[PDB]
């Protein structure tokens, strides 16, 4: 249809947008991961490293993972290989980045606080 | 019918059909959940012993987290089909309350202790085990029978009050400490209604005037009242049981 | 005169702080999620 | 006593009574499991109410 | 703990737990911002001949004062004695090596104090009120008292 009008309004076509949201979640979480690694390696400024927001961005991680999955499932029935490849690539990169941040946080454990 | 091309709502109903196809009809996922719950039940049975818990406390915490996260995942998946149907259900309210109390005591600080953490887990154990069929009929008829139990309980308690007036006329400050305090008196009368080992009480009011006194009167009144009430209660219990069970047999 | 004393205590085997528990819980949760979802995609794609 | 049980393995009337009462095995097993679950629930409750305090 | 196994330092409490631990060389107690970064400026097992452990980050390197084991070359050069091998006090801690050990949650550790009075040994009295301090700036301990 008028993608034009599709992108017009009232709302929007099926899912899609919900898939590209995982992309911009990937963008911001990659930026935060880069800042974490940068502050861990050279500058050594543990005062302003993300030791403080710990569980809330992990919850953001998991809702983004579920969102990318649900978008892939809700976009697979279009019958076109490109959309499926798009969604599956986003799922794979989000899962890899989640596991990477989990390994990073489990590694830097002696640096936050003690209970 | 022919259904040349599906629409959005057919797609949604089909997606929900695959969603209820797994974890609700597949025996494998329920079997895995039951296996995990039986394993943590075994670890519960491995408690009451610090000699085992010294090498097991960290593993106990980890398996607590695992069972909590799979419980909340199940609750979220149930909420996916709709919040209204999960809120308007006869039994899902209980699982929701169980996981809500457990997670509230877990993440937020709480005085709930093991006396909340473990009974809630075994309540979930029961709620999982009744879903597997060969005790579901018996639990169903137990919950069908309890509303008919309620009237028998109410009548029994009302009769025991209207006879406890006659009791408390000869109670308090004499043959005391079990006939006094007017609620300890009521519960001692209930103890005698349960009809076991009241010879301690029989020796308690013994030797009033060593032959008859009120040692005859109060004892015989209370004894015939006890035997009549005990027979009536036990009968009414078994007859309500069989009455509500005949509803099962139909 | 000032009566004072000092002593030393070493403790060990901390099980885990909070992020370790959080990480193992969410890791198992998402492992189950991706396993169930891989099964879902495999079935629904192989029907087509 | 197991040999005595093998003695009582005869008497076909007892066999017919056993047949007539043998379909209740599943029912008594289910009620036994319910008893065991309730016993476990109040076991952990009683331990946490009176055994944990250690007074 | 007997002195011979205090020297040996391999004691076990009949259950698999080491009752005595030799502290790492150039050890400092942890701080609030993390258990791998020292900010306590008090050195245990102080030895200048060896490189410094756990000492990244600027404020860690800007602290740590060698009091007894000074710029005299090393631990064998910084001579100590037996009374510096049992003094649980501060400023004698440069040659503190062997300490005790405990499980993770200690519970009801008895802090019992006794006083010598030239004739006998008595216990601390209710007139003798007492204050507590930790000399490494930590905040995860508490006392039960009546
Ligand atoms: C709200 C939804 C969309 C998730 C997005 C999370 C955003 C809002 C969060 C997650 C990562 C966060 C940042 C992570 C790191 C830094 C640097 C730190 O020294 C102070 C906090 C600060 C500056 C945070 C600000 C807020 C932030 C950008
Ligand atoms: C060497 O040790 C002495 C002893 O206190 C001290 O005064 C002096 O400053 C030290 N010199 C250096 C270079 O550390
Ligand atoms: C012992 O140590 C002191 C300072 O701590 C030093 O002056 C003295 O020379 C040392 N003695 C020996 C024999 O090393
Ligand atoms: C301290 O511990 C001792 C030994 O167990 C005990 O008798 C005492 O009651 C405890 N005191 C407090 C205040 O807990």
């Amino acid at each position: 249809m008028r993608w034009r009008d599709r992108i017009a309004v009232l709302c929007f076509p099926p899912g899609l947008m919900l898939t590209v949201a995982a992309l911009i979640l990937f963008f911001i979480h990659m930026g935060v991961f880069a800042s974490d690694v940068h502050n861990f390696c050279v500058i050594h400024n543990y005062d302003h490293m993300s030791f403080r927001y710990t569980v809330v961005l992990i919850f953001s991680q998991v809702i983004s993972i579920g969102w990318a999955a649900m978008g892939s499932l809700y976009a697979e029935m279009t019958g076109d290989k490109f959309l499926r490849c798009f969604a599956l690539t986003i799922l794979i990169l989000n899962g890899a980045m989640f596991f990477n941040r989990l390994c990073l946080e489990f590694l830097a454990i002696n640096y936050r606080e003690e209970r | 019918d022919v259904m040349e091309k599906k629409d959005a709502w057919d797609v949604q109903e089909f997606i929900t059909q695959m969603y209820i196809k797994q974890l609700l009809r597949h025996p494998a996922f329920q079997l895995l959940l039951a296996f995990l719950l039986l394993s943590n039940a075994i670890t519960i049975a491995l408690r009451t012993n610090s000699y085992l818990g010294q090498k097991h406390y960290e593993l106990f915490s980890t398996i607590d987290d695992i069972v909590l996260t799979i419980l909340i995942c199940e609750v979220l998946l149930g909420w996916l089909n709709g919040f209204w149907i999960f809120w308007k259900d006869g039994w899902n309210i209980l699982n929701f309350a169980i996981v809500f109390i457990l997670f509230m005591g877990f993440f937020i600080k709480q005085l709930d202790m093991v006396a909340i953490t473990y009974p809630l887990r075994v309540l979930r154990l029961v709620h999982v085990c009744m879903a597997v069929e060969p005790l579901a009929r018996i639990i169903k008829v137990i919950l069908q029978s309890m509303p008919d139990l309620a009237n028998v309980m109410a009548l029994i308690l009302f009769f025991m009050l209207v006879f406890s007036v006659f009791g408390v006329t000869l109670f308090g400050a004499f043959v005391p400490k079990h006939f006094q305090n007017m609620g300890v008196a009521l519960y001692t009368l209930f103890i005698c209604i349960t009809q076991d080992g009241w010879l301690d009480i029989y020796t308690d009011f013994q030797m009033d005037e060593r032959e008859y006194a009120m040692e005859v009167g109060g004892a015989i009144y209370f004894a015939v009242f006890i035997t009549l009430g005990a027979f009536i209660g036990l009968n009414l219990f078994v007859v309500v049981v069989t009455t509500n069970l005949e509803q099962m047999m139909k | 005169c000032e009566l004072s004393e000092e002593f030393q205590i070493y403790v060990d085997e901390v099980p885990l702080p909070f992020p370790g528990h959080a990480l193992i819980a969410v890791a198992t949760s998402v492992v189950l999620g991706v396993l169930i979802f891989i099964a879902f995609v495999f079935q629904l794609r192989n029907i087509h | 006593s197991l040999r005595i049980l093998k003695l009582i393995s005869y008497s076909r009337g007892i066999r017919t009574l056993i047949i007539a009462v043998g379909e209740t095995v599943y029912t008594v097993a289910s009620v036994l499991t319910l008893l065991f679950l309730l016993m476990f629930v109040f076991a952990i409750l009683g331990f946490c109410l009176f055994g944990v305090t250690d007074r | 703990i007997p002195p011979e196994d205090w020297i040996s330092g391999v004691h076990k409490d009949s259950q698999g737990f080491n009752m005595i631990k030799t502290l790492p060389i150039n050890y400092r107690p942890p701080s609030h911002m993390g258990i791998s970064i020292p900010l306590t400026d008090n050195f245990y097992h102080a030895d200048p001949s060896k490189p410094i452990p756990r000492n990244q980050f600027h404020k860690s390197k800007e602290t740590g004062k060698y009091k007894q084991c000074a710029n005299v070359t090393s631990r064998a050069m910084c001579n100590c004695s037996e009374h510096q091998k049992f003094s649980h006090a501060v400023a004698f801690s440069d040659c503190k090596e062997k300490v005790h050990r405990f499980k993770f949650p200690v519970t009801q550790y008895p802090v019992v104090l006794e006083i010598f009075n030239e004739r006998d040994k008595i216990s601390a009295e209710p007139p003798y009120l007492v204050t507590m301090t930790e000399v490494n700036m930590r905040k995860n301990w508490q006392l039960k008292h009546n």
